[PDB]
C-alpha cells in the first residue's frame, strides 16, 4: 500500500482515502476509531462521576452521559435520586478496558496484519464492487443492531426496568410488564406530521410505545439482515445507485445528518426519553413553569386568574389555543403542547382546568415549576446561565441546550460530507472527477444554448 | 465523586477525556515525521 | 365530549364548542322562592357576529352587518361560576361571579374594517319576569354586564404612548409633540346587553341550555375612535346546583 | 400614490432581468 | 391634557399608599403587610374613609393594632378602574 | 493544592508520549 | 425511445436553456409559488398579528410601508409551530391575519434552494464537470435555513422566523443581538472574517489579475476585449502577480498555483458562513455568545466595567423595548 | 480600595451588636452563593418573585426585619412569608428540609452564616443589587 | 379548502413521484463520461 503521494495520487491531507482499496488497514482504522469512541464514553463517564455532586441535580453538574445511564435506570430511584454511584462508575470502566482492546486490534491490523484481507479469507475479503457480500455485511450488522434494541427491551422489561417520569406516585424506574405492540401506534407516530402539536416520532411520550417501538426495530432490523445475507441487490436499485466504496460512505453520511438532525430535536422537544430530572427542563417546559409559577403566586396574593385580562386584553394567566384549548397566557402560549408529568394533573379535558388550578396545586409542583423556571436551557457559551443580559454569578448551561446544539452542528456537517463524497462518488465513477479531459470536453461538442 | 478505593488516581481521570484530541494532534505529528509524504 | 379525553380533543376545535344537553328533554328545576342556586360551568358559544354600520347619512337607518372572525376557535367564554337568586316575586337573577368570561375577538367587516372587541360577561347581572316557579323554556335572564376596555392600562402604542406607562407626547417629533389628541390615552368602562333565552332544560342534572344575544361595544383603541355597536348570538350550557 | 412609484421600479427591476436572460449577447466560440 | 392615572397622581394618591388603587407592592413598606393583610385590604376594597380598613370580616388581634399602628400611611382616593381592572392591583406587570 | 501538580504530571505524561512513540519509531528506522 | 424515456431525455437535457433536470422538476414549482405568493403578499397583504397579542403589523405596500419597511410578516406567535396551510383556515382573510403567507412562501423557499443545490450538483454532472459547486453554495443554503427554519425551531415558534423584508431584517438582528449576544459569539465572528475576508480576497485577486493582464488592446478600447470568450491561452501572467504580490508582503505569503488559490478564494468565504449558519443555529438552542458581565472586580469586589458592559447595557436597551406588548412575566424565556 | 473590615461589619442582631466576617468567611458565603442562590437570587434579585428581593430595602422591611446576620440564619432554617405568617419550609430552600432540598443538606451552621454575610455585604459592593429583574 | 387541499396533494404528490421516477431511470448512466456502471 502506497503511503505517499506519488504511488497513491492521494495528499497527505486526503491520506486516508490511501485506504479505499486496502481492505486490512481500512478494517484497522475502523476498529481504532471504534476504540476511540468507546475510550471516550468510558474516560468522559469516569470524569462525569469524579465530578459529580450526588445530591445536586444532574442538569447542573454539565452532565451529558450519567444522564443516558439513568434514564435505562442505573443508579437512581424515585424523582432520579441517586441511590448509588457504582453502577455509572462500572459502565466507564467497562467501556474504558475493552477501548484497549479495540485499540489493539486496530493498531494491529492497521499496522501488522494483512493490507488486504481478499487473499485471505473469503468471507472477511470484500470488494466495494461484489454487492452480494456487501449485503452480507449490512445483513450482519442490521442483526447485530436489532440485538442492541432487544438489549434495550430486555433492560426494560427483565432487568430492572427504565425511568419513567410519567410513573404515578411521581417520576421513578418502572418496569415495562405491556409495551406496545400495536403496529397502527407504533407506525402511526412515523406518519405524524413534523409539526407543533404532533412532532412526528419526537412526541413519543410513554415508555411502552418506547419500549413496543424498540421490539418493532429488532424484529424489523434482524428480518432485514437476514434478507440481505440470503439476497442480492435488484434490478432497479443496481441500476439507480452508485456501487463503490466512497458512494457507501456518501449514503452512510446522508444517513447520520439525518439522526443527527432527529437527536437534536428528540433532546430539544421530548422529555420521556430524556427526562427533565435528569436533562433539565425543555425550553417549552421552563416557559410554562414561568407561566404557571406566576399563576400560583397571583392567585395566592388574590387575584382572579381566570378573569384578569392582560394588558392587550388576552387572559394574562390563561387563554385559549387557536383550536379553543384553555393554555397558559403570555409569550408561553406559542409553548401550549408541552406535556410535562407535574402540568398534566391540572388538565382538565378542555385543558388547563379552573377547578384544579383553585384547589390542588401542590408544593412539589410549585417547587417544580419554579426549579424548571430557573433553569431554563437559556445560557452563554462562557456558561453563565439565564438571559444573556444577566450578570456572572450564575454557571449553568443547560444538556439540553450543548447535545441539541453538539447534534445540530454535527448534522449539518455530515450533510456537507454526504455532498461531498455523493458528487465525488458520481463524478469518479463517471471518469471526470480530476478534471475535464481538453479532448473531449462535453461542452465543446454540445451546440449553443443561443 | 469517585469511590474511595479510587480517589487516588483522580487527577489522572481529570485529563484522561482529552486524549482523543491528542490522537488527532498525533495523526499531524507522525506525518510530520514523515515529511508530509 | 362527556367522555373524550384531552388528547381526544386537542387540535380539533372541540374545547370550543358549548356542552349541549344530550337527553332530550323538556324538564323543570323546581325553585324555592327565597333561595340561591349555584352555576357551577357556564359556557357561552358565539356563533354569529354583526357589528352596526355608522352610515355617513343622520337619518339613515344604520342596519347591523355579518362580519368574519379574524381570530381562530379561541371565542367561547366557559368554566364560569354563577348563582341563580330568586326573589320573593318569583324573579330569578342570574349573577355570574367568574370563570373564562371574556374573550378578544376581531371581525372583519365587507370593506376591510377590521373591528375587534372585549367579548365578556364580566358582572352579569341578568332578571326575568316576576313570577316563575321553576327553570323552564320560558325563562329569560335579561340585563347589563360590564364591557371594561379592550386594551389595558399597562397598553403601549406604536409609538409607545400607554395610559399608566409610556410616554405623553408624540417623541418622534419634539417641536410637534403636544399636537395629538391620541397622546391621552383613556380607558373608560363600556356596558353590554345580555339575554340568556333558555330552551333546553335536564331536571334530572340540573343543565339548562340556550341561546343568547348580546349588545356591546367594540375596541375604541384607548380611545382613538368611536366604538361600534357589536352584536352577538350563539348558545349557552349551564349546570344549576340544587 | 408612492406605491405606484415602488411598484413601477420592482417591475422595471424584474423586467430588466427577464430581458437580460432571454435576451442576452450569445456567447460565442471566435 | 393629562390622562386619568396622571391626574390621579396630582392627588394625595401620589404622597401615601392609596387603600382603593395603590397595588399589591406599594403596601411592601407597612411591616407586616405584605403580603396576607395588603391582599385581604385589597380584596376588600372599595373603602369610603381610611378608618374602615378596620371593619374587615375575618380580621384578628395583630392585623388590627397593624392597620391602627399605620392608619396615617394610608389615604382613599375614588377606585379608577385604569389601576383596578385585570387585577392590576396584584400584578401591574412590575417584577 | 499538589492536584494542580498532579493533574500538570499526568498531563505532561500523556502529552509527551505520543510524540515520544513516532520518535523512538523514527530514530530506530520503524514502518513510520 | 418509450414516451418516459423521451421525458426523461428532455428533463436532463443539456440543450435546454435553462437547464430542468430532476431537482429541476421540483424547483421551478416551489420557486414559483414561493415568488408569486411573496410579491402579491409584499404588495398587499393585509396587517399580520405576528406577536399573537391581536397587536397586527402592517407589512404591505398597499398598507402604508414603503420599500424598505415592508415586509412580509412570520406568522403569529399563538400558531407557534403549528403547520398552517390555506386549507386550515376558516377564511383566506384569517389566513393573511395570522400570517399564512409567511409559511407557504418560507417553506416553498427553503424545498426551493434546496433543489437549487441539488440542480446545481446535476449539472455539474452532466456538464462532466466537478461536483462541488454545490457544496459552496450550501454556505448560503444553511444560513438561509438558519433563519427560516432552525432559529423557530429551536425558539417554538415561526413567529421568531426572519422577516421577509428590510426593515424586519433589522428587526430580527437587533432582537437576536438583545436575546444572544451574536456580537460576542465566535461563530459571528468566523462568519464576519468569512464576509471581510472574502471581500478582502476578491479585490485582491480582481485587482492582481486586473494589474497583470497581458497587452492585447489599445488605449482606446476597453482591455476587456483583450479577451476572446473560448481562447486557449491565459489573459493575464499570474507569475507577474505572484513577483508584485510576494514583494508586496514576502515570497512564501503569494500563491504561485492558481489551482490552490482559486481553492483557498472558495473555501474561506463558505467556511466563515457554515460557522455563522451554525452560529445562529445554535444559538435557536439559547447556547449564547460569551457573557462577560461584571467579569472584572476590585478587591473590595466593586464590579469594573468593561466595553462588554456598556455593550450589555445597550442589549438591555433594546430587550426592554422589543415586543413591549407580548411580555406578561419577568424573564423572556422564548 | 481592598475589601476592608469596615465592608465585612455587619449588623448580627436588631439590637445593635456587629460581627466582622473573615475574608475566608466572605469567600465561603460568596461561593455558597454562586453555588445555590444564583439560580434565583442572580444579583440580589429573586426571579421567582420579584416583589421579595435580596435588597437592603426589602430585607429590611420583612418581619422580623432580615438586615441582620442572625434573622437571616434563622430564614434559611425556617422560611417564611414576608410578614412571618405563613410556613414556606416546604417551599423555599432550607436546611431544616433535607428531603426536598438535598442540596443544601451539606451546608453547616457556619456555611449558613457565612451565607446570611455575604448576602449582607453584597448590596455594599453593587448599587444594582436587588433592582428589578431587568435593571 | 378540502378542494384546494385535494389539489394540492395531487399536485404534490405528482412532483415528488416524478422526482423519484426520474432518479430511479438509469440516473448514473445519464452523463458525458463513462455510463456502463
Ligand atoms: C427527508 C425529507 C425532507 C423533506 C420532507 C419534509 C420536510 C420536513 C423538514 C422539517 C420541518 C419541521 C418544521 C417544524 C418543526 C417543528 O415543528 O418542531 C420540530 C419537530 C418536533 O416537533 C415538536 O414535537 C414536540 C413533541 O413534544 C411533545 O411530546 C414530548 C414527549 O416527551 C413532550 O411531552 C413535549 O412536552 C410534548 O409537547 C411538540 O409536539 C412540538 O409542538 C413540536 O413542534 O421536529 C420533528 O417533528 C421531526 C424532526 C425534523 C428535523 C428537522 C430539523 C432540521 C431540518 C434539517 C436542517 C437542514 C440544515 C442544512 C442546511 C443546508
Ligand atoms: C481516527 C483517526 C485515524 C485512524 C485510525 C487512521 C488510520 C490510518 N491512517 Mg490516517 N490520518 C488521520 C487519522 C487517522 N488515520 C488524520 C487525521 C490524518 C491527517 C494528518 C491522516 C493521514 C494519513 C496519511 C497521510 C496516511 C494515513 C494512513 C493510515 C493507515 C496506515 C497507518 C500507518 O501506517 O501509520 C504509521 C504510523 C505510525 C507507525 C506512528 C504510530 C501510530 C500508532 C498507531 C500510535 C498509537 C498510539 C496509541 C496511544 C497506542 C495505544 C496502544 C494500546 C493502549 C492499545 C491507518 C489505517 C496511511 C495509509 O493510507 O496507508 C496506506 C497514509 O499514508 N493517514
Ligand atoms: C457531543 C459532544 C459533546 C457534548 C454535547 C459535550 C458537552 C459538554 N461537555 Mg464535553 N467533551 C466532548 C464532547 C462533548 N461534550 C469530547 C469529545 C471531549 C473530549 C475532549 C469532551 C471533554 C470534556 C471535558 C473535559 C469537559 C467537558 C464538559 C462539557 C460541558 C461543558 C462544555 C463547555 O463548556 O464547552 C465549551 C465550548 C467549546 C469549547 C466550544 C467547542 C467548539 C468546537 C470545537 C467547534 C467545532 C465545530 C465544527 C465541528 C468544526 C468543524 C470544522 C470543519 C468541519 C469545517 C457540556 C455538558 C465540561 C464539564 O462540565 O464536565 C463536567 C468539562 O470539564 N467535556
Ligand atoms: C470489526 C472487528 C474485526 C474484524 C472484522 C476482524 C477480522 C479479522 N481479524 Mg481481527 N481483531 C479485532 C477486530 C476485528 N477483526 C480486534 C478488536 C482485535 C484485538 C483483540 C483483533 C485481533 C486480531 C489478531 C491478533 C488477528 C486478527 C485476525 C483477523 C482475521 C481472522 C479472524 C479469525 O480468526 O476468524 C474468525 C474468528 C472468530 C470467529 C473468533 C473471534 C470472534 C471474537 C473474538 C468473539 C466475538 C467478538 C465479541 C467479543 C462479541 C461482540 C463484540 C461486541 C463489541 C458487541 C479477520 C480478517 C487474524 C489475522 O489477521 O489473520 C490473518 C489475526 O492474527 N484479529
Ligand atoms: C442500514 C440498513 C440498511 C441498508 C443500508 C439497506 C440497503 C439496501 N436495501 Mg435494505 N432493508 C433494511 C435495511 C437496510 N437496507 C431493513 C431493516 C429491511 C427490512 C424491512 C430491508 C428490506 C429491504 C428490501 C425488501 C429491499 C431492500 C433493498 C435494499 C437496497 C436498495 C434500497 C434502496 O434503494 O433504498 C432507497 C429507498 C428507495 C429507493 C425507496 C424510495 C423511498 C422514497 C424515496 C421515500 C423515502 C422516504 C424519505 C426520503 C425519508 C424520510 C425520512 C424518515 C422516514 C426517516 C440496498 C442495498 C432492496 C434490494 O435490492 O433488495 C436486495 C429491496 O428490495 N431492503
Ligand atoms: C465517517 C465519516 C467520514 C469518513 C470516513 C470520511 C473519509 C474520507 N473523507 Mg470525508 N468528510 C466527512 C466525513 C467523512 N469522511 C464530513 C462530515 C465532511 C464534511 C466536513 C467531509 C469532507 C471531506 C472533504 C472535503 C474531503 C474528504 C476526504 C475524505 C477522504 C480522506 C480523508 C482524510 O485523509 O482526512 C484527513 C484528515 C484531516 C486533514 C484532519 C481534518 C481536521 C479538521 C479540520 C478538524 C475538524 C474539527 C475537529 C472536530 C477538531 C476541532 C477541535 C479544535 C479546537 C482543534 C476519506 C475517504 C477527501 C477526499 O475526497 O478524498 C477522496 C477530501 O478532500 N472529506
Ligand atoms: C492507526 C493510526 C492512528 C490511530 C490510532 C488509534 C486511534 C489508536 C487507538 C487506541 C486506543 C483507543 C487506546 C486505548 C487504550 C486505553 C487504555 C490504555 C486503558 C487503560 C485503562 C486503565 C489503566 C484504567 C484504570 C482505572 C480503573 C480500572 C478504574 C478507575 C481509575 C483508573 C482510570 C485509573 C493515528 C491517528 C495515530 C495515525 C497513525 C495510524
Ligand atoms: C424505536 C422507536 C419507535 C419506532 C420507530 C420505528 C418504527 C422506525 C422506523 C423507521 C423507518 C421505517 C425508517 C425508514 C427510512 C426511510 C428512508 C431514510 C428512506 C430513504 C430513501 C432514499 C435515500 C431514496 C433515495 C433515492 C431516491 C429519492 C429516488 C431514486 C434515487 C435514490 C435511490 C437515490 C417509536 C417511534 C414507535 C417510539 C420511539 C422508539
Ligand atoms: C420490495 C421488493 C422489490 C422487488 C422488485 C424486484 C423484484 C425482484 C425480482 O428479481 C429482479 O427482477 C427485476 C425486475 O424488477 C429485475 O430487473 C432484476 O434482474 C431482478 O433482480
Ligand atoms: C523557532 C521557530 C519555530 C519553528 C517552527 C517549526 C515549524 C516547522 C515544522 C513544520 C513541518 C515539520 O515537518 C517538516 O516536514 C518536512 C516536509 O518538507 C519534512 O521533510 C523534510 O525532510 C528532510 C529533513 O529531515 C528535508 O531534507 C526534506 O527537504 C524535507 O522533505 C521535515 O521533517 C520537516 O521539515
Ligand atoms: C395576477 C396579478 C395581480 C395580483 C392579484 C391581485 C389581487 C390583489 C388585490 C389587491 C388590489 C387592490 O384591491 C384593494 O386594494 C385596497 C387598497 O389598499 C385594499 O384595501 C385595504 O387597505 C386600505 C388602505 O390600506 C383600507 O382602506 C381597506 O379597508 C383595506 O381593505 C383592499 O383590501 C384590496 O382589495
Ligand atoms: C397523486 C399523488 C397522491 C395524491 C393523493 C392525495 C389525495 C388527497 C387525499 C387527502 C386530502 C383530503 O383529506 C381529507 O381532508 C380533510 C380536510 O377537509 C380532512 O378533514 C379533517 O379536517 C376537517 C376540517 O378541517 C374536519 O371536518 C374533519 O373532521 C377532519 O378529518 C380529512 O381528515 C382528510 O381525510
Ligand atoms: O416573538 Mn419575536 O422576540 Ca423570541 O425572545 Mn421571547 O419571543 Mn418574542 O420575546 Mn424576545
Ligand atoms: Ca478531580
Ligand atoms: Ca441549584
Ligand atoms: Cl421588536
Ligand atoms: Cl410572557
Amino acid at each position: 500500500g502506497g503511503r505517499d503521494l506519488p504511488s497513491t495520487g492521494f495528499a497527505w491531507w486526503s491520506g486516508n482515502a490511501r485506504l479505499i482499496n486496502l481492505s486490512g488497514k481500512l478494517l484497522g482504522a475502523h476498529v481504532a476509531h471504534a476504540g476511540l469512541i468507546v475510550f471516550w464514553a468510558g474516560a468522559m463517564t469516569l470524569f462525569e462521576v469524579a465530578h459529580f455532586i450526588p445530591e445536586k441535580p444532574m442538569y447542573e453538574q454539565g452532565l451529558i452521559l450519567l444522564p443516558h445511564i439513568a434514564t435505562l435506570g442505573w443508579g437512581v430511584g424515585p424523582a432520579g435520586e441517586v441511590t448509588d454511584i457504582f453502577p455509572f462508575f462500572v459502565v466507564g470502566v467497562l467501556h474504558l478496558i475493552s477501548s484497549a482492546v479495540l485499540g489493539l486490534g486496530g493498531i494491529y491490523h492497521a499496522l501488522r496484519g494483512p493490507e488486504v484481507l481478499e487473499e485471505y479469507s473469503s468471507f472477511f475479503g470484500y470488494d466495494w464492487k461484489d454487492k452480494n457480500q456487501m449485503t452480507n455485511i449490512i445483513g450482519y450488522h442490521l442483526i447485530l443492531l436489532g440485538c442492541g434494541a432487544l438489549l434495550l427491551v430486555f433492560k426494560a422489561m427483565f432487568f430492572g426496568g427504565v425511568y419513567d417520569t410519567w410513573a404515578p406516585g411521581g417520576g421513578d424506574v418502572r418496569v415495562i410488564t405491556n409495551p406496545t405492540l400495536n403496529p397502527a401506534i407504533i407506525f402511526g407516530y412515523l406518519l405524524k406530521a413534523p409539526f407543533g402539536g404532533e412532532g412526528w416520532i419526537i412526541s413519543v411520550n410513554n415508555m411502552e410505545d418506547i419500549i413496543g417501538g424498540h421490539i418493532w426495530i429488532g424484529l424489523i432490523c434482524i428480518s432485514g439482515g437476514i434478507w440481505h445475507i440470503l439476497t442480492k441487490p435488484f434490478g432497479w436499485a443496481r441500476r439507480a445507485l452508485i456501487w463503490s466504496g466512497e458512494a457507501y460512505l456518501s449514503y452512510s453520511l446522508g444517513a447520520l445528518s439525518l439522526m443527527g438532525f432527529i437527536a437534536s430535536v428528540f433532546v430539544w422537544f421530548n422529555n420521556t426519553a430524556y427526562p427533565s430530572e435528569f436533562y433539565g427542563p425543555t425550553g417549552m417546559e421552563a416557559s410554562q413553569s414561568q407561566a404557571f409559577t406566576f399563576l400560583v403566586r397571583d392567585q395566592r396574593l388574590g387575584a382572579n386568574i381566570a378573569s384578569a385580562q392582560g394588558p392587550t386584553g388576552l387572559g394574562k394567566y390563561l387563554m385559549r389555543s387557536p383550536s379553543g384549548e384553555i393554555i397558559f397566557g403570555g409569550e408561553t402560549m406559542r409553548f401550549w403542547d408541552f406535556r410535562g408529568p407535574w402540568l398534566e394533573p391540572l388538565r382538565g379535558p378542555n385543558g388547563l382546568d379552573l377547578d384544579k388550578l383553585r384547589n390542588d396545586i401542590q408544593p412539589w409542583q410549585v417547587r417544580r415549576a419554579a426549579e424548571y423556571m430557573t433553569h431554563a436551557p437559556l445560557g452563554s457559551l462562557n456558561s453563565v446561565g439565564g438571559v444573556i443580559t444577566d450578570v456572572n454569578s450564575f454557571n449553568y448551561v443547560s444538556p439540553r441546550a450543548w447535545l441539541a446544539t453538539s447534534h445540530f452542528v454535527l448534522g449539518f456537517f455530515f450533510l456537507v460530507g454526504h455532498l461531498w463524497h455523493a458528487g465525488r462518488a458520481r463524478a469518479a465513477a463517471a471518469g471526470f472527477e480530476k478534471g475535464i479531459d481538453r479532448e473531449t470536453e462535453p461542452t465543446l461538442f454540445m451546440p449553443d444554448l443561443d | 465523586k469517585l469511590p474511595e478505593a479510587y480517589q487516588i488516581f483522580d487527577p489522572l481521570v481529570d485529563v484522561l477525556p482529552v486524549i482523543p484530541l491528542f490522537f488527532l494532534a498525533l495523526a499531524f505529528v507522525w506525518q510530520a515525521a514523515v515529511g508530509f509524504k | 365530549k362527556s367522555q373524550l379525553t384531552y388528547d381526544d380533543i386537542v387540535n380539533t376545535g372541540l374545547a370550543n364548542v358549548c356542552p349541549e344537553i344530550s337527553s332530550f328533554t323538556r324538564g323543570t328545576i323546581e325553585v324555592e322562592p327565597n333561595t340561591k342556586y349555584f352555576v357551577s360551568d357556564f359556557c357561552m358559544e358565539p356563533q354569529e357576529y354583526f357589528v352596526k354600520e355608522e352610515p355617513v347619512n343622520k337619518r339613515q337607518k344604520a342596519e347591523y352587518v355579518k362580519g368574519k372572525v379574524l381570530t381562530r376557535q379561541t371565542t367561547s367564554l366557559e368554566q364560569i361560576r354563577g348563582s341563580i337568586a330568586v326573589g320573593a316575586d318569583g324573579t330569578l337573577t342570574f349573577k355570574e361571579k367568574d370563570g373564562i368570561d371574556f374573550q378578544p375577538i376581531t371581525v372583519l367587516l365587507p370593506g376591510g374594517e377590521e373591528v375587534p372587541f372585549f367579548f365578556t360577561v364580566k358582572n352579569f347581572t341578568g332578571t326575568t319576569e316576576p313570577g316563575f316557579t321553576s327553570i323552564n323554556s320560558s325563562t329569560d335572564f335579561v340585563g347589563d354586564f360590564n364591557v371594561p376596555s379592550y386594551r389595558g392600562a399597562g397598553f403601549l402604542d406604536p409609538k409607545a404612548r400607554g395610559l399608566y406607562t409610556g410616554y405623553d407626547n408624540a417623541v418622534a417629533l419634539p417641536s410637534a409633540a403636544d399636537k395629538f389628541r391620541t397622546n391621552k390615552k383613556e380607558t373608560p368602562l363600556g356596558k353590554g346587553t345580555l339575554s340568556l333565552q333558555v330552551t333546553q332544560v335536564d331536571g334530572s342534572t340540573g343543565e339548562i341550555a340556550g341561546i343568547f344575544e348580546s349588545e356591546q361595544p367594540s375596541d375604541t383603541d384607548l380611545g382613538a375612535k368611536e366604538p361600534l355597536d357589536v352584536k352577538v348570538r350563539g348558545i349557552f350550557y349551564g349546570r344549576v346546583d340544587t | 400614490m408612492e406605491s405606484v412609484a415602488y411598484i413601477l421600479v420592482l417591475t422595471m427591476a424584474l423586467a430588466v432581468l427577464f430581458f437580460a436572460i432571454a435576451f442576452r449577447e450569445p456567447p460565442r466560440i471566435e | 391634557e393629562l390622562n386619568a392615572v396622571d391626574a390621579k397622581l396630582t392627588t394625595d394618591f401620589g404622597q401615601k399608599i392609596d387603600l382603593n388603587n395603590s397595588d399589591i407592592r406599594d403596601f411592601r413598606g407597612l411591616r407586616g403587610f405584605y403580603p396576607n393583610l395588603a391582599s385581604e385590604i385589597i380584596k376588600n376594597a372599595p373603602y369610603d374613609t381610611v378608618e374602615e380598613v378596620l371593619d374587615i370580616p375575618g380580621l384578628s388581634e395583630t392585623q388590627k393594632s397593624r392597620l391602627e399602628a399605620n392608619l396615617g400611611s394610608f389615604t382613599v382616593t375614588e377606585p379608577s378602574i385604569e389601576l383596578t381592572s385585570g387585577d392590576d392591583r396584584i400584578n401591574p406587570g412590575v417584577y | 493544592n499538589l492536584e494542580p501538580i498532579f493533574q500538570l504530571t499526568f498531563l505532561g505524561l500523556i502529552v509527551l508520549a505520543g510524540p515520544a512513540v513516532v520518535f523512538v519509531l523514527a530514530f530506530r528506522g520503524g514502518d513510520l | 425511445a418509450s414516451l418516459w424515456e423521451q421525458f426523461c431525455q428532455w428533463v436532463t437535457s443539456t440543450n435546454n436553456r435553462i437547464y430542468v433536470g430532476w431537482f429541476g422538476t421540483l424547483m421551478i414549482p416551489t420557486l414559483l409559488t414561493a415568488t408569486t405568493c411573496f410579491i402579491i403578499a409584499f404588495i398587499a397583504a393585509p396587517p399580520v398579528d405576528i406577536d399573537g397579542i391581536r397587536e397586527p403589523v402592517a407589512g404591505s405596500l398597499l398598507y402604508g410601508n414603503n420599500i424598505i419597511s415592508g415586509a412580509v410578516v412570520p406568522s403569529s406567535n399563538a400558531i407557534g409551530l403549528h403547520f398552517y396551510p390555506i386549507w386550515e383556515a376558516a377564511s383566506l382573510d384569517e389566513w393573511l391575519y395570522n400570517g399564512g403567507p409567511y409559511q407557504l412562501v418560507v417553506f416553498h423557499f427553503l424545498i426551493g434552494i434546496f433543489c437549487y443545490m441539488g440542480r446545481q450538483w446535476e449539472l455539474s454532472y452532466r456538464l462532466g464537470m466537478r461536483p462541488w459547486i454545490c457544496v459552496a453554495y450550501s454556505a448560503p443554503v444553511s444560513a438561509a435555513t438558519a433563519v427560516f427554519l432552525i432559529y423557530p425551531i429551536g425558539q417554538g415558534s415561526f413567529s421568531d422566523g426572519m422577516p421577509l423584508g428590510i426593515s424586519g431584517t433589522f428587526n430580527f438582528m437587533i432582537n437576536f443581538q438583545a436575546e444572544h449576544n451574536i456580537l460576542m459569539h465566535p461563530f459571528h465572528m468566523l462568519g464576519v472574517a468569512g464576509v471581510f475576508g472574502g471581500s478582502l480576497f476578491s479585490a485582491m485577486h480582481g485587482s492582481l489579475v486586473t494589474s497583470s493582464l497581458v497587452r492585447e488592446t489599445t488605449e482606446v478600447e476597453s482591455q476587456n476585449y483583450g479577451y476572446k470568450f473560448g481562447q486557449e491561452e491565459e489573459t493575464y501572467n499570474i507569475v507577474a502577480a505572484h513577483g508584485y504580490f510576494g514583494r508586496l508582503i514576502f515570497q512564501y505569503a503569494s500563491f504561485n498555483n492558481s489551482r490552490s488559490l482559486h481553492f483557498f478564494l472558495g473555501a474561506w468565504p463558505v467556511i466563515g458562513i457554515w460557522f455563522t449558519a451554525m452560529g445562529v443555529s445554535t444559538m435557536a438552542f439559547n447556547l449564547n455568545g460569551f457573557n462577560f458581565n461584571q467579569s472584572i472586580l476590585d478587591s473590595q469586589g466593586r464590579v469594573i466595567g468593561t466595553w462588554a458592559d456598556v455593550l450589555n447595557r445597550a442589549n438591555i436597551g433594546f430587550e426592554v423595548m422589543h415586543e413591549r406588548n407580548a411580555h406578561n412575566f419577568p424573564l423572556d424565556l422564548a | 480600595v481592598e475589601l476592608t473590615e469596615s465592608t465585612r461589619t455587619i449588623p448580627l442582631d436588631e439590637a445593635g451588636g456587629t460581627t466582622t466576617l473573615t475574608a475566608r468567611q466572605f469567600t465561603n458565603g460568596q461561593k455558597i452563593f454562586v453555588d445555590t442562590c444564583t439560580q434565583c437570587h442572580l444579583q440580589g434579585k429573586t426571579k421567582t418573585n420579584n416583589n421579595v428581593s435580596l435588597g437592603l430595602a426589602d430585607l429590611a422591611g420583612a418581619e422580623p426585619r432580615r438586615d441582620n446576620v442572625l434573622a437571616l440564619v434563622e430564614f434559611l432554617k425556617n422560611p417564611k412569608s414576608y410578614d412571618g405568617e405563613d410556613d414556606y419550609s416546604e417551599l423555599h430552600p432550607n436546611i431544616s428540609r433535607p428531603d426536598i432540598y438535598p442540596e443544601m443538606r451539606n451546608y453547616t451552621e457556619d456555611d449558613i452564616f457565612d451565607v446570611a454575610g455575604y448576602t449582607l455585604i453584597a448590596p455594599k459592593l453593587d448599587e444594582r443589587w436587588g433592582g428589578t429583574i431587568y435593571f | 379548502m378540502l378542494t384546494l387541499k385535494i389539489a394540492v396533494y395531487i399536485v404534490v404528490g405528482l412532483f415528488i413521484s416524478l422526482f423519484i421516477f426520474g432518479f430511479l431511470s438509469s440516473d448514473p448512466t445519464r452523463n458525458p463520461g463513462r455510463k456502463d456502471f
